[PDB]
């Protein structure tokens, strides 16, 4: 897996 | 540390500013969305058009009432109410005033210039929208630089935003677990456009902020330092998410 990262959801 | 958005237009100024720290890493600046070369209309609103009395009595084009607006839908150039219509703003890019603020623990982060009533627009978040292979490409690019931030909008059922290397200022927009804005999403001539909103009276110097509602894929969390007395503590929360559904893939 990478180290970070991430997805913003608006709901 | 503290930068205006007409500090971003001249790219030569603003690249030796970031080289002295006091802007922001060049990234390219975009009016509106990029796609990735995928790319009989009337949706006319029912507001019976103001006289020219009634404009220079200051009474509002499109206003809360018009059925366009009250569906998230922006009005076009055909509108009844032509130029005063004041359900364009997106098109019009009629933006608050907004800073550009370098924060204490988050990198840099936006600010309001002046009070923004409740409801007010803010910003539209621009990047370039991927579809989901693209995205998996940019997951692992990011990931082998170490990139720091993340730049990822998931519309719900939709594609993502990606302003990590062209976008607007929007992209500065800091998480906290107790936010002044929202994000809603419009449309604009038959295309999804995101626009963050404020959900409250935000005064002038004060941070705008949203609730990213985050989705890790990463190994380790980020702690969240919004500083709100009911922070969540991490930008994920508890549970790692996989890249696809993080991604939107069900
Ligand atoms: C959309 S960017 C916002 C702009 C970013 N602060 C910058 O300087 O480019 C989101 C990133 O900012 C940081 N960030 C935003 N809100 C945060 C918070 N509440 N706590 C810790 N880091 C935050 C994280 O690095 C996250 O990846
Ligand atoms: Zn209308
Ligand atoms: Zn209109
Ligand atoms: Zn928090």
């Amino acid at each position: 897996a990478p180290s970070t990262g991430g997805v913003m959801k608006p709901h | 540390p503290s930068c205006v958005m007409d500090d971003f237009r001249d790219p030569q100024r603003w690249k030796e500013c970031a080289k002295q720290g006091k802007m922001p890493c060049y990234f390219d600046l975009i009016e509106e969305n990029v796609y990735l070369t995928e790319r009989i209309k009337r949706m006319q609103c029912e507001c019976t058009p103001l006289s020219k009395d009634e404009r220079a009595q200051g009474e509002i084009a499109c206003g809360e009432d018009c059925l366009n607006r009250l569906l998230m839908i922006e009005c076009s150039s055909r509108c009844p109410n032509g130029d005063y219509c004041s359900n364009r703003r997106f098109q019009r890019k009629q933006h608050a005033d907004v800073e550009v603020i370098l924060t204490e623990k988050k990198g840099w982060g936006l600010r309001a210039a002046k009070d923004l009533p409740s409801n007010t627009f803010v910003l539209e978040y621009c990047g370039e929208v991927l579809d989901h292979k693209e995205f998996k490409a940019r997951v692992k690019e990011y990931a082998r630089n170490k990139n720091i931030h993340y730049y990822f909008m998931a519309p719900k059922n939709d594609e993502i935003i990606d302003a990590t290397q062209k976008g607007n200022c929007s992209r500065f927009m800091n998480h906290s677990c107790e936010p002044n804005c929202e994000t809603q999403k419009w449309t604009v001539n038959g295309q999804l456009r995101v626009g963050f909103f404020t959900t409250k009276l935000v005064p002038s110097g004060s941070e705008l902020t949203f609730d990213y509602q985050f989705q890790r894929y990463g190994k380790e969390a980020q702690k969240c330092f919004c500083g709100s007395a009911n922070c969540r503590g991490y930008l994920g929360g508890e549970n790692r998410v996989s890249i696809r559904a993080a991604g939107g893939k069900m």
